[PDB]
């Protein structure tokens, strides 16, 4: 939480896309905020930037 | 209280508060109106009337020591005598009336 | 020549019709002759009668609008006076609904403007006219008569207006409910919103906090301070520089958001909240009591509270019967509901408040007089330690400013000498 980083537990398939929505670092980011982009079996990711 | 009549033209004068007072009432277009003298000095002209705020408005008029004048509602010529009135204030309930204004 | 200064410093003039009339005479005899006919019939007659009409329409008039800044008037002016500040007008809208239920015959029209009606005899009138199919079923579109923001209530209608084999008025959850407006603001809440926000906008920083926090429910007491300085003026505020200094009591506090959105209300824009020195009230949360982020197009905001410590206290009484029958659970009864401070006169015991044995022997007193009362002693200790030994009483027991105490019907004990 303090560092912004969220770990996806399942392997992503391809050409799978997710969205985040809320508050980090101060900045509102309530509209979905593109942070991932499925690679084919990586399943750790890191937020986007309001 | 102060005795009034159904007429559309009209002015009364009577004696309340150790002071002399005389108020003309009259219609124009919609709203009615006043005039308030003490006496035999004129105080105020023209002033509107409405329900529940006082007549006298600015802050030197309305009085040291003297008292103000209320409408429960709005007036109506051809009401006067039944369901609406008008009232006199003397200065310690007046001062807690516009205490409790706020 | 003839005219009147009707206005003057006092204020403007209204005559009578008679006598402008008899002016205006007056000016059409110097006009033409002193011995000229003035009657309707004749045209200068009819000059006379406009002339008049005229300006006793112009004087009232410019009368009408003699005075506008102050809040008493009305009618427009006063609408956008109000608005400068804040304030809506217009509000007169009718709930147009969609998705109406209708099963009637096959391959007919209903006519337009049709009439329903309601249980508690509301009327209600369709829009749109439209053929119905086969089946027995279509949709209608309805609006009423007044302009009056009604509520329909979900149940099977009654026809008033009828066209030919059509029925069943019926409700369907499926259908649009529009909230409508209904002339929410005509006059005089107008006035009402002005003394409100006057009011908002009278009150200082901390008597603001006050009356703001004190209006939420369940609360009881609130204490608030100020520090100014960098050092210790009541309590060990040295935290920052100039922090402002809360602190609120409740019966609970039901609604957690609640008392932060009271808090956020009042901002005085260069002061933080965080108060202490690790010695005062215990804060509900660490960093933050999460507040809600704007209820108007805003973002997260962050602001500190902190409650104070719990106590207990023990107090011993010692009493001589008397002459009379008093039961000792009514006198704990009087003893506690004084400690509430549900009797008039005395506020209680509220954060900071400190009890003394005297106190409570002149409640006892108010409570029931004609009684002999020998001794009172007091005593207080930290919540959750176990009784402490009658070497520990005393009259009067100081309490510190971040403190609440508590008594209960068996921490008092009582001896019938």
């Amino acid at each position: 939480a303090q560092t912004g980083t969220v770990k996806f537990t399942q392997p992503l398939p391809t050409g799978v896309e997710a969205y985040w929505t809320g508050d980090w670092k101060g900045g509102t980011a309530a509209e979905p905020a593109r942070f991932a982009v499925g690679n084919g079996t990586q399943d750790t990711f890191t937020l986007s930037d309001p | 209280k102060i005795p009034l009549t159904a007429v559309p033209n009209q002015a009364i004068s009577f004696n309340a508060g150790s002071s002399y007072w005389k108020i003309r009432l009259y219609q124009n277009m919609d709203m009615m109106n006043a005039d308030i003298s003490r006496d035999g000095v004129i105080v105020c002209h023209g002033v509107r009337c409405f329900g529940g705020i006082p007549l006298l408005q600015y802050s030197h008029q309305y009085r040291p020591d003297y008292g103000n004048f209320v409408f429960d509602r709005d007036a109506d010529w051809t009401l006067f005598g039944d369901g609406i009135n008008l009232f006199y204030l003397d200065g310690a309930e007046f001062a807690e009336y516009q205490a409790l204004a706020t | 020549m003839a005219n009147y200064n009707y206005i003057v410093d006092t204020g403007v003039i209204v005559a009578d019709t008679a006598d402008v009339l008899s002016d205006v005479e007056a000016e059409f005899r110097a006009a033409l002759g002193a011995n000229i006919n003035l009657a309707a019939s004749t045209p200068q007659g009819s000059l006379v009668a406009a002339e008049a009409i005229a300006r006793s329409s112009v004087m009232r008039n410019e009368a009408r609008i003699a005075n506008t800044i102050n809040p008493n008037v009305s009618f427009g002016t006063f609408l956008d006076a109000i608005c400068a500040l804040m304030g809506i007008e217009r509000g007169s809208d009718l709930s147009t609904f969609g998705y109406g239920v209708q099963v009637t015959g096959r391959s007919q029209t209903r006519i337009s403007t049709g009439s329903r009606v309601q249980t508690p005899a509301g009327a209600i009138f369709t829009v749109m006219s439209d053929v119905t199919i086969p089946a027995g079923g279509v949709a209608t579109i309805d609006i009423k008569s007044q302009e009056y923001g009604n509520i329909p209530l979900p149940v099977g209608n009654l026809i008033i207006i009828d066209g030919t084999i059509g029925w069943s008025g019926a409700k369907v959850i499926a259908s649009t409910r529009v909230d409508p407006g209904s002339r929410q603001m005509s006059d005089a809440e107008l006035k009402n919103a002005r003394v409100n926000r006057l009011a908002i906008q009278g009150r200082n920083s901390t008597m603001a906090i006050k009356a703001y926090v004190s209006a939420v429910p369940n609360v009881t007491s609130v204490n608030v301070i100020e520090n100014n300085t960098g050092a210790v003026q009541v309590v060990n505020g040295v935290s920052f520089t100039l922090p402002y200094a809360v602190w609120v009591c409740v019966a609970g506090n039901p609604d957690k958001q609640a008392v932060a959105d009271a808090l956020w209300a009042a901002h005085n824009g260069g002061t933080p909240w965080d108060y202490g020195a690790t010695n005062n009230g215990v804060p509900v949360d660490g960093p933050n009591g999460v507040p809600v982020r704007d209820p108007a197009s805003g973002r997260k905001y962050v602001v500190k509270w902190t409650t104070p410590i719990m106590y207990d206290g023990y107090v011993n009484v010692t009493v001589q019967q008397g002459s009379s029958s008093v039961a000792p659970e009514a006198i704990q009864n009087a003893v506690v509901n004084y400690a509430q401070g549900k009797v008039e006169g005395e506020e209680g015991l509220v954060v900071g408040a400190s009890l003394s044995a005297f106190e409570v022997a002149g409640a006892i007193a108010r409570e029931i007089p004609g009684i002999y009362i020998k001794l009172c002693q007091v005593a207080c200790v930290a919540a959750g330690s176990p009784a402490p030994a009658p070497g520990d009483f005393t009259s009067e027991y100081v309490m510190s400013a971040f403190g609440q105490a508590t008594i209960s019907v068996g921490n008092v004990r009582v001896t019938f000498v």
